[PDB]
Formats: C-alpha cells, structure tokens, sequence
C-alpha cells in the first residue's frame, strides 16, 4: 500500500 | 528478527470494551505504519484502520468510525486497536500488520481472537486418547488428547512442549448441545518407540488462564 | 471506497494443473504518479496472512516463480502455472491505492488428487473421564481423499444415532488429504450397559466397509 500517511 | 506479537484470546460481555495490542520487534518501531485487519468467515478479510505512531495520525473505514480507535505508544514499541460497545458481530480474528511508506503487509501479527459473549468462561478437561492394539496401523501407532467441556473458543494444543509437530492433526472443535466446545488432538507415531518416547499435550485456554499437560500411555 | 470483485469464489483444481485468480475494481486503483498499488495475500487456516504479488505483478521475497500476477485497466489476475500441494488456502487480493484500502472477498483454492484410503483407530474411554460420569469414545480417521466418508457408531451391533459429533481437517498442505474425528458420548451408566463399541468407516478407497471395535474390559 501507499500508506495513510502520504 | 522482525517480529509482531499480539495479545492472547479475549472474552468480552456485549456492550463493553477490549484493548487488542500488539507489539513490534527487531526494527523501529515508529518507522512503519501499523495496519489492523479483521477476519471472520461471513466477511474474509477487512481493513479496519491504521495508525502513523511517530504522529499519531489515523485513518479509519467508516463503518469503523467510532468502533475501533487506535493508538500507539512509542515507548514500549506497542500499537493498540480499542474495541467499544461490543455486539456479536465483533467476534472476530484481529491483526495487525507493518507498513513502510509506498511498501507492502510484509510481516504479520500472530492474531487475536475476540469473543463476544455474555456467557462464563470454562477451562477444559483433558483426557488421553491411549494408544493400543485397536489404534495401530502398519507399524505406527495413533495416541492423542481429547480436550472437552471449555467456553469459549479457542485452545492452543502443542506436543512435548512444540518439540514435536510432525504428523500431529488437531481437529476442529464441535459445539456440544451444552454449549461448550469439545476438540481433539491426535499424533502417529512409531510402534516401537512408545515404550521409550514420551508423549505429552500442552492444552492452552487463555479465556480461563488455563494450562493442562497429559502425559498419554499405552 | 474501491470494490474489489473477486472470482471465482472457490477453485478446485488438480495437482500440477493451472490456476487464475481474477480480481476487479470498482474505479481505476491508479495512484497519482502512475504506479498500481494491488496486492495479493494467501491465507491457510489458523495462519496469518502472507505477501505474495506487489503492484500488480512484483513477486515478494521467496515466492516461487511459478505464482505471477498481471492485470491492465481494472482487470488483475493471479496465475499459478503448476498447483502444487502447499498453494491451498484463501487468496485474496487487495487495493491499496485509495484509503480506505479494501480486499477482494476470497478465492478459496482445493486441491485434487488421487483416491487415498483412511487409516482407522478407535479410542475407549480414559479411566479419568469414567469417573466424572460421562463416557467417550472417539474414531479416527486419517489422511484420506476424497473428502466424503460415512462413520456409523454401532453398540452391541445397534447402529447409533443422536450421541456422536465429528468434524473433518482442512485439507493437508502436503499429502491433500483431511482427516475425520468422530466421538460418541454416553452417560457412563450407559456405557457400562453394553460390551462392545465399533465405529463402520466407508470410503472411497476402501472396498468394503473397515470396522474397528472393542469389547468393554477388554
């Protein structure tokens, strides 16, 4: 995943 | 080695509240992302939410808004999922999952069971299941544990403390018309050995705190 | 959120045969620069999830290159070119492009193999269980193939009904088989009541029914 964080 | 270990089997009365943890190993902890997924058999595998621990920052599906809340505490390297007001719905298997930036779920949590119940628990009985002239078959021999009578699920069954694994079945428990589960454990093993092997099942229920050795003979 | 569409639900397939996992999305799972952040995860039971595929079709670490995933548009698929016994489980893909990041609902894969005949043992009662009043008998069947197979408790020759639970293994990660264990409950009042216990095992790859038995007091 991209992450919630970008 | 990387690591993720989460808390043992929990049973919650409906309406109250549980705290799932899990905790990271082997690498920095607030380095990763930590994800948590639900998992039951009517709805396979669900993202509920994740957590930025050297931030703080969450993000949640909506239908776990106000269900689920995380938190992460970078002291002790350990994220934490609160469930609140529980209903059936949330009996469930909960893990947690790492994630580096624009990378992957590449190590997983150990799982947690919740059950939510308004029942008391009960630790098992455990009972040999002796080998015998009625329990061999070519030159090897059947023996096991018959673990009965506990609430709620599960139990954790091991042989001679994780020492053996081969050739072990351990069955899927049956819900008795009493309401508790009963399951049973069973190994093969050499004919010739059983007078020199020992052979003894580690029953596990963490619902009652409960801890079982049976040594099985002949 | 991103639907993701997974099929087929369940995938019986042979040994050595060929395996495709397809996997729709509801909206494009592009992110921002280009890139496609889908995944796919293998779960056997009582086990964490697992990485297998990364954007798309990237393999993870230790996966066999006989396991590959592609996909253009909203349309992936996973592709295995030779099932081998150790692929089993529940494979499920996942879109992490969009948050709230979203799974597929499953593909259960089966595995198919040749006829295999179960190996029967029958357990009496321990001693430890008689005196807590209850009496159980359990009859075991292991590593068989196919997955249907017929235990019929009989007492003194009286076929029994209404006192036994079983329940089946998920299926072997590398033999294919599964395995079946039955008990039979009576009051020990009624099991000091008749002489001898026999479970009838019929299956496929017997070529007539196995009992095995014993007579109460040996």
């Amino acid at each position: 995943a991209v992450g919630i964080g970008a | 080695q990387v690591q993720l270990q989460q808390s043992g089997a929990e049973l919650v009365r409906p309406g109250a509240s549980v705290t799932l943890s899990c905790k990271a190993s082997g690498y920095t902890f607030t380095d990763y992302e930590m994800h948590w997924v639900k998992q039951t058999p009517v709805h396979g595998l669900e993202w509920i939410g994740a957590i930025v621990p050297e931030t703080g920052f969450t993000a949640y599906t909506q239908k776990f808004k106000g269900k689920a809340m995380l938190t992460a505490d970078k002291s002790s390297s350990t994220a934490y999922m609160e469930l609140r007001s529980l209903t059936s719905e949330d009996s469930a298997v909960y893990f947690c999952s790492r994630l580096r930036l624009y990378w992957y779920f590449d190590v997983w949590g150990t799982g947690t069971t919740v059950t939510v119940s308004s029942a008391s628990t009960k630790g098992p009985s455990v009972f040999p299941l002796a080998p015998s002239s009625k329990s061999t078959s070519g030159g090897t021999a059947a023996l096991g544990c018959l673990v009965k009578d506990y609430f709620p699920e599960p139990v954790t069954v091991s042989w001679n403390s994780g020492a053996l694994t081969s050739g072990v079945h351990t069955f899927p428990a049956v819900l008795q018309s009493s309401g508790l589960y009963s399951l049973s454990s069973v190994v093969t093993v050499p004919s010739s050995s059983l007078g020199t092997q020992t052979y003894i099942c580690n029953v596990n229920h963490k619902p009652s705190n409960t801890k079982v050795d049976k040594k099985v003979e002949p | 959120g991103v639907l993701m569409t997974q099929t087929p639900l369940s995938l019986p397939v042979r040994l050595g045969d060929q395996a495709s996992i397809s996997c729709r999305s509801s909206q494009s799972i592009v992110y921002s620069n280009g890139n496609t952040y889908l995944e796919w995860y293998l779960q056997r039971p009582g086990q964490s999830p697992k990485l297998l595929i990364y954007k798309v079709s990237n393999r993870f670490s230790g996966v066999p290159d006989r396991v590959s995933g592609s996909g253009s548009g909203t349309d992936f698929t996973l592709k295995i070119s030779r099932v081998e016994a150790e692929d089993l489980g529940v494979y499920y893909c996942f879109q992490g492009s969009h948050v709230p990041y979203t799974f597929g609902g499953g593909t259960k894969l089966e595995i198919k193999r040749t006829v295999a005949a179960p190996s029967v043992f029958i357990f009496p009662p321990s001693d430890e269980q008689l005196k807590s009043g209850t009496a159980s008998v359990v009859c075991l069947l292991n590593n068989f193939y196919p997955r249907e197979a017929k235990v019929q408790w009989k007492v003194d020759n009286a076929l029994q009904s209404g006192n036994s639970q079983e329940s089946v293994t998920e299926q072997d990660s590398k033999d294919s088989t599964y395995s079946l264990s039955s008990t039979l409950t009576l009051s020990k009042a009624d099991y000091e009541k008749h002489k001898v216990y026999a479970c009838e095992v019929t299956h496929q790859g017997l070529s007539s029914p196995v009992t095995k038995s014993f007579n109460r007091g040996e």
